[PDB]
């Protein structure tokens, strides 16, 4: 749907700006996330996080 | 930097001689047609750079209609090299079409150019 | 530049912790500095580590401090000024075994023992390397070699002549199972180990580069398609020549 | 009039930056060239961070280098930029320099620029020298003694000189600071040389890759080529950031890492990677006088580049015997490198002499002669009688 | 400021090029152009047509160089195999 | 045409030291400037030979202090020469401002030129407290420490900040390394921003001492202002002299020479001669955040003098209040100055209080009634009915 | 060259000061004089014409804050002068 209403939300250059920011932000906070999780679960029995569950006895 | 007089002189005295042109001429033709500068159309009379001082009253004192034709020649080799293509094999540069246009005007000046460099140091004389 | 003075080009090993998305299999640090402790003892040195960095990588947090109180570090005096000794804290770092200098050229009956703290990367190649001054001995000396007496051989070492002898032994660390007794395990734990202790930033110095490496390939993709859009004003103009009416 | 050209500091950067009318032709190395500029301010950036948390003694130089590597929040990444850093800033600059040579940059028009780049090369590889002494690992040390024993080659002044700036018998702690103190100062006045060849540069702009007169058409510089620098400088970006991260130790040589021991050598001392070729030549001669006084001739050889091409024809776009004798000569470069790096045995000293011979007949003799049958055979070629 | 030298390229308006008549630039504007006009024909053929043009140049050099290489590391450890006391003295010593 | 006026690397110097035409009746203040400029570079060479033999660890700061006063040959003159310049570079700068203030070249056609400046002064204030952070004597590591926890005033986060300038939560390693690497740093930026403050003035001149056109007449830059700079340069090389080798410890203080101790410091502690006037209002007005904001409130009410001074005629050469208003202003500031170093108790603090409230007055409101009144005045005098 | 923004101030020649007529300037030359003309005489009157047309700007705030400062001195050197317990007290609040 990339009718005009598009074009006059991208018309203010301040909240086009604010857009770019806000993504930036959450972009930054959900793929730094993710890459943190892929990178973990990668190795199994590798990281210290399941190392010192499978030591505690 | 290296004048057009040598050169001039060099050439005559290559093909002037019979067998030494037989001997190079064919050479020198697959060298201009390897050379690569025919297909993207351009004259060798345009090559020269245009740092000297003789280069610029060589231009000045060209006629109208090839300082034009010249312009349109270059902008539009700047173009075709811009785009990474080539022209098309309709205006590729004809070999029998590269015709000297400009070394009169180079050789004119240079003669010029030289005297003034040698008479003002002349002797007293007898 | 014959082959004896330079010694048998490092092999291609199949590491485990090789490879762009790999982290250490630290599971076996926590032995491998075991090992350590038992078997190089009074020799290396290992003098470039603080014990505030074993804690979260290999030590969940007490361990460190439980041995951390078996060592001495000369404090400040009391106030009569006589240097004072009190158990070691959880900032300080190993005490190499030889006290200064001398001691060591004085036991090992050679050269200084190199430091070990940053060994593996200051060697050629060197992941393998080590692995292969540790296993490389031939059981049996080689025949028709001149050797000076106490150096034992090396088809590893440039030169073929290394001063400390081969003590990777069967069945003598035991750290907790049924593991040891294959002198491949120990050299496969003191190898890792060392390869963590020349950098203990393995780990997020690879997270972060694969985050670098992502957002690097996406800008670099988002840049390539703005070059193509914002330079197709120029890359597709065509001139028309018209010869001007010759008048003057 | 705009307030674009009216603020004096703000028409200057116009000038230079936002409108500037480059020819329409250009490929990607005067792209090359702004990453270049792009990477020495990011280098000093960094390096000023760097400087913040470094020692300058020489008992407590490489514990700081360790200090920075391993027990600061966000370091290593520090110092592996800068090394890795400066080895593309080596890389660049070769590269810059070979486009120019390719390209007939050197000719006529901007032989002070072509002056004031060389004078920016032998500063550079003074700043990378001296840096190299900072770390005092074991190669570097000896590097140093040796660097500081050059000039004993001169006669007369050959004790008193090196006695001056080596501030001792031997290397010690006066060498190592003042070492690092040139190391800190050098780069700024490479900075001022990089304005100088700037104001050098725009007072007749860059030179088109055909080898033409670029007095026909130009476009401005930003909006149009600021976009093109960033792509080169994203992939440059990209690049360093594989090799800060993955695999950091291949543009160089792990002999850095070893405390300083003026007792024992490695088994073969070597330069960084983009010193072998100026350091072939000097196991070639084997006279010392010959050796000290070859380096700066092999400098001076490219300061001589200009007036020796006597081609009427910029470039080598349109010379194919000059361009293959170019990419001959490129090889020999690399050719030289690889041959010093290696030892020096009953081969390897012909093949290093040879090659040295060839490399300065091309800068000295190969050029002009390959010019003047290039222009021959094209005024003899395209004309019949 | 003081009046500087002679220059052959100046600002816009002066760029003291020669004067051209009868061009005709043209244009079509960025955003109604569809970049990728060209993506894979252009991008394969050229590619492939200007390597075609410019492979000799490279390929000789790196050849000669090649070759040059391999012969003197094949005789560098024919030297330091079982030929020391023969082949090396005759050249070394 | 003159081969002065045609290279690019020499027309830049021409029209900056060779041709600038300076107006007819210049005075020895402009001069000043010149010596001004002199001290700064002079101060820059004996710095880099300061740094060369200067170590930089918290434990070899002072052992490396006196070092250079001792054990290099002729290195004492070195040391007392940077400090003694340094403050005579200070006292010099305050009279350039004195100066400036006074024969109105703050007037509008220069407001760009007078920014800079007091850009350049703040910096100027900025790398002195960090070189007398460098040499941690004894009082100096008060200084730092009082100066660092100076921004714990901003509301709500103010801690964590001090923290991170500040290395920690001690004064230790990272503090010195960094005050030292940022004082080492930070001059280059202050030659950078003069030649940037060169520029602007070069677009309109230099003002008359009469506050009158000076586009009438104007004489050639050298052979006859070149030596109004020489014969000043050798004034303050002879006086620098004076106080360099007979009376050495006379301009700083005799404290510095200690090393440090954070467990006792002395109850006289106080900034150098030059630091004097802001620590009087900041020990002046009874609140933290109330002083720190005004300190900086000082350099913006002299920042706020052009667009206020409303006279008609520029300049102070003809109005009688208004010069000696300004007197009165200049021994105000020698008097908070002094009163400043002079310890607090029952007759200061209101002395102090109603200097400064005298000095921001005459910045305020002094200035334009005195000069509405001057103008008005001038107006009556000379006109009829 | 790139156009700037208005100076008030020319180079030679396009100076941009109010264009005059009739001006008559002149020189003697460096040698053709006494390089030290007056020497003592115009420094002993001109340098006291000149201290007498300024001393009252300098004397009148010199003094006014100079009788400020031995007020001050005076005072608090009498504060602290067996006036700590009748005096000191009274005033330090
Ligand atoms: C990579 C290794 C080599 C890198 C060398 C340096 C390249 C460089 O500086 O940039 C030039 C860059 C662009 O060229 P240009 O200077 O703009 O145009 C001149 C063309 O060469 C004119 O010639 P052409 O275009 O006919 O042929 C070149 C062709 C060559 O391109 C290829 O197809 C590469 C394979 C053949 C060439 C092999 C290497 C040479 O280039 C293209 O096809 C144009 C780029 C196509 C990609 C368009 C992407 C659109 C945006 C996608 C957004 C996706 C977002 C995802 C989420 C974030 O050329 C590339 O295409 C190389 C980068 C792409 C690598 C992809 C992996
Ligand atoms: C290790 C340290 C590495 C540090 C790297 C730093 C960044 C390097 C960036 C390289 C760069 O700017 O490449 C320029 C850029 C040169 O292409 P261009 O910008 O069109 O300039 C034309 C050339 O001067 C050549 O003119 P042409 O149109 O005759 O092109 C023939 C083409 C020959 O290459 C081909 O025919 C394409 C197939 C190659 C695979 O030659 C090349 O440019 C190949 C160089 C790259 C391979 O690289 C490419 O070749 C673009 C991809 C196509
Ligand atoms: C990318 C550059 C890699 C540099 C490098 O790899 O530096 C190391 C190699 C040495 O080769 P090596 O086998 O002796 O390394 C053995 C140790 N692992 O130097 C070179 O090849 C230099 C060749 C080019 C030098 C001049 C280049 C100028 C352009
Ligand atoms: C993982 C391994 C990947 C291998 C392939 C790598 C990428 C190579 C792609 C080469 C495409 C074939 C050459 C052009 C053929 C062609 O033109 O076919 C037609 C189209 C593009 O036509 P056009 O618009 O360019 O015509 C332009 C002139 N009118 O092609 C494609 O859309 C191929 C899409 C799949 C890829
Ligand atoms: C500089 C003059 C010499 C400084 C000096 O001679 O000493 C330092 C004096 C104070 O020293 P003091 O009077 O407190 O006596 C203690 C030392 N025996 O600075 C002043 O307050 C006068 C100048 C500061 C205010 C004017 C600033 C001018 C710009
Ligand atoms: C150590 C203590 C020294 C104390 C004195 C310091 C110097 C004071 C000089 C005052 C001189 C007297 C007043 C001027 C008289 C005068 O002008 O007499 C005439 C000459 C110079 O006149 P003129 O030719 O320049 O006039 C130029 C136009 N007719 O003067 C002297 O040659 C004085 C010589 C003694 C010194
Ligand atoms: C700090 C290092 C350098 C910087 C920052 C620098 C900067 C630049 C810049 C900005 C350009 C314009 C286009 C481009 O970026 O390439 C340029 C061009 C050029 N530089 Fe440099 N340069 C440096 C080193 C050198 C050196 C060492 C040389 C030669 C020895 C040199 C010679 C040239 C030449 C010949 C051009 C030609 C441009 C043309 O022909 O079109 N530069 N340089
Ligand atoms: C001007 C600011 C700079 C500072 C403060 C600085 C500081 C440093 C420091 C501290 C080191 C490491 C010291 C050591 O290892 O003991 C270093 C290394 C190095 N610097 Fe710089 N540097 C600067 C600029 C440059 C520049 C401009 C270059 C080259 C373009 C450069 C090239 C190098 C190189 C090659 C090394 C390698 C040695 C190592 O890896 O540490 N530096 N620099
Ligand atoms: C390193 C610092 C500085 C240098 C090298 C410098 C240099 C100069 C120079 C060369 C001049 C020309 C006349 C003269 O020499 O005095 C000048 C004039 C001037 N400077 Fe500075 N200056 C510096 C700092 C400042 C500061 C900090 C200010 C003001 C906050 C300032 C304000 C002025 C003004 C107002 C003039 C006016 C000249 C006129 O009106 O006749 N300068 N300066
Ligand atoms: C105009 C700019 C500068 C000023 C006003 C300045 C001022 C000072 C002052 C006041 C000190 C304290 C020294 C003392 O207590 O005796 C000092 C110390 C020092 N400055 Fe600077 N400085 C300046 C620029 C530089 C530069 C550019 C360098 C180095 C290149 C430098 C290097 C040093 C060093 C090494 C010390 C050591 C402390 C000492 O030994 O006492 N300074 N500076
Ligand atoms: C031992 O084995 C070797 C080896 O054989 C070789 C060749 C090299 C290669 C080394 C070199 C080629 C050395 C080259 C280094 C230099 C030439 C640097 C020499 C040092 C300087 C030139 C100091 C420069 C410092 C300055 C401050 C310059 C002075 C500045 C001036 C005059 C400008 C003044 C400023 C103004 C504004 C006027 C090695 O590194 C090496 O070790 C592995």
């Amino acid at each position: 749907s990339f009718s005009s209403l598009y074009k006059t939300f991208f018309k203010r250059n301040a909240v086009f700006v604010g857009t770019i920011f806000a993504g930036a932000f959450v972009f930054q906070t959900v793929f730094d996330t993710a890459i943190t999780s892929w990178y973990e679960n990668h190795n199994k029995g590798k990281l210290w996080k399941d190392v010192k569950a499978r030591i505690a006895a | 930097p290296q004048s057009f007089t040598s050169i001039a002189r060099i050439g005559d005295y290559i093909l002037k001689s019979p067998v030494l042109s037989k001997l190079c001429v064919p050479v020198a033709n697959q060298f201009i047609n390897l050379a690569g500068y025919k297909k993207l159309g351009l004259k060798f009379d345009d090559l020269i750079a245009e740092e000297n001082p003789i280069m610029q009253t060589a231009l000045r004192r060209l006629p109208e209609d090839e300082s034009y034709a010249r312009a349109y020649r270059i902008i539009r080799a700047h173009q075709t090299e811009l785009t990474h293509h080539l022209l098309p094999r309709n205006e590729w540069i004809k070999a029998q079409e590269d015709v000297p246009y400009l070394l009169p005007y180079i050789l004119e000046a240079e003669a010029a150019a030289k005297e003034k460099d040698e008479l003002d140091n002349i002797e007293v004389s007898k | 530049m014959t082959a004896a003075e330079h010694g048998l080009h490092a092999p291609a090993y199949a590491w485990s912790h090789n490879g762009p998305f790999e982290t250490f299999d630290h599971a076996s640090i926590r032995r491998g500095y075991q090992v350590y402790r038992e078997v190089c003892a009074a020799c290396h040195s290992l003098d470039r580590v603080a014990w505030r960095t074993l804690v979260g990588v290999s030590h969940t947090n007490e361990e460190v401090r439980n041995m951390a109180e078996e060592f001495e570090y000369d404090d400040e005096p009391d106030e009569q000024g006589n240097p004072k000794k009190r158990p070691g804290k959880l900032s300080d770092y190993i005490p190499g075994p030889y006290p200064n200098e001398q001691a060591a050229r004085a036991a090992n009956q050679g050269a200084l023992p190199p430091d070990l703290s940053l060994i593996v990367k200051a060697r050629h190649g060197g992941c393998d390397y080590i692995f292969s001054l540790l296993t490389g001995y031939p059981d049996e000396p080689p025949a028709g070699v001149a050797l000076p007496p106490g150096s034992n051989y090396n088809p590893y070492f440039p030169g073929g002549s290394i001063a400390m002898a081969r003590v990777l032994f069967d069945d003598m660390v035991e750290y907790e199972d049924g593991t040891p007794a294959t002198t491949s395990q120990m050299a496969k734990d003191v190898t890792t180990f060392l390869n963590w202790c020349a950098e203990p930033e393995h780990d997020e110095r690879k997270r972060l580069g694969l985050k670098t490496v992502i957002i690097l390939s996406s800008l670099y993709l988002l840049s390539i398609w703005v070059k193509k859009f914002k330079w197709a004003g120029i890359k597709t103009r065509k001139f028309v020549f018209n010869p001007p009416k010759p008048r003057k | 009039m705009a307030f674009r050209k009216s603020n004096v500091y703000l028409s200057l950067v116009n000038s230079y930056i936002i409108d500037s009318p480059q020819p329409s032709s250009i490929n990607y190395w005067w792209n090359m060239g702004s990453l270049l500029g792009l990477c020495l301010v990011i280098q000093i950036v960094t390096g000023i961070f760097m400087a913040m948390h470094y020692s300058s003694n020489i008992e407590l130089a490489f514990s700081s280098v360790e200090h920075i590597m391993r027990d600061v929040h966000n370091g290593y990444i520090l110092r592996y930029l800068h090394a890795n850093g400066a080895s593309f800033f080596f890389m660049v600059m070769f590269m810059h320099m070979a486009k120019g040579l390719y390209y007939g940059s050197y000719r006529s028009p901007r032989v002070t620029l072509w002056n004031v780049g060389v004078i920016i090369f032998i500063l550079t590889i003074a700043t990378a020298f001296l840096g190299y002494c900072c770390v005092y690992g074991q190669m570097s040390h000896w590097g140093a003694t040796v660097i500081t024993n050059l000039f004993s080659a001169i006669p007369f002044v050959g004790n008193d000189i090196v006695s001056w700036l080596w501030g001792g018998f031997s290397v010690s702690n006066p060498t190592i600071q003042r070492f690092f103190a040139l190391h800190y100062l050098v780069p700024f006045i490479i900075a001022a040389m990089v304005i100088m060849h700037l104001m050098a540069l725009h007072i007749h702009g860059s030179s088109n890759p055909l080898g033409i007169t670029g007095n026909l058409d130009r476009i401005p510089m930003h909006s149009y080529f600021i976009f093109k620098d960033l792509v080169t400088v994203f992939l440059f970006m990209l690049i360093l950031a594989l090799f800060v991260f993955y695999s950091p130790n291949t543009l160089g040589h792990p002999d850095n890492y070893i405390p300083g021991n003026p007792l024992v050598t490695p088994a073969s001392i070597v330069p960084e990677w983009y010193l072998l070729p100026f350091y072939a030549i000097l196991r070639s001669i084997p006279d010392k006088l010959l050796g000290v006084i070859t380096m700066f001739a092999a400098i001076l050889v490219l300061l001589v580049l200009p007036f020796t091409d006597r081609s009427v024809v910029r470039g080598n776009t349109f010379k194919v015997l000059s361009k293959f004798f170019f990419f001959i000569f490129v090889f020999n470069f690399v050719l030289l490198g690889q041959i010093g790096a290696c030892h020096v045995e009953v081969p390897y000293v012909l093949m290093g002499q040879i090659a040295t011979f060839i490399y300065f007949a091309y800068f000295l003799i190969i050029v002009p002669v390959i010019s003047t049958i290039e222009n021959v055979l094209f005024y003899i070629g395209r004309v019949n009688k | 400021g003081p009046p500087s030298g002679k220059t052959y390229m100046g600002w816009w308006g002066h760029m003291g090029g020669p004067k051209q008549k009868g061009i005709t630039s043209y244009a079509v504007s960025p955003y109604a152009q569809k970049p990728l006009q060209g993506i894979f024909h252009n991008a394969v053929f050229n590619s492939f047509r200007r390597f075609k043009s410019q492979f000799l140049y490279v390929l000789i050099p790196a050849g000669i160089y090649w070759y040059w290489w391999k012969n003197g590391n094949e005789y560098n450890e024919f030297l330091y195999s079982k030929a020391g006391r023969e082949e090396l003295e005759r050249v070394n010593v």
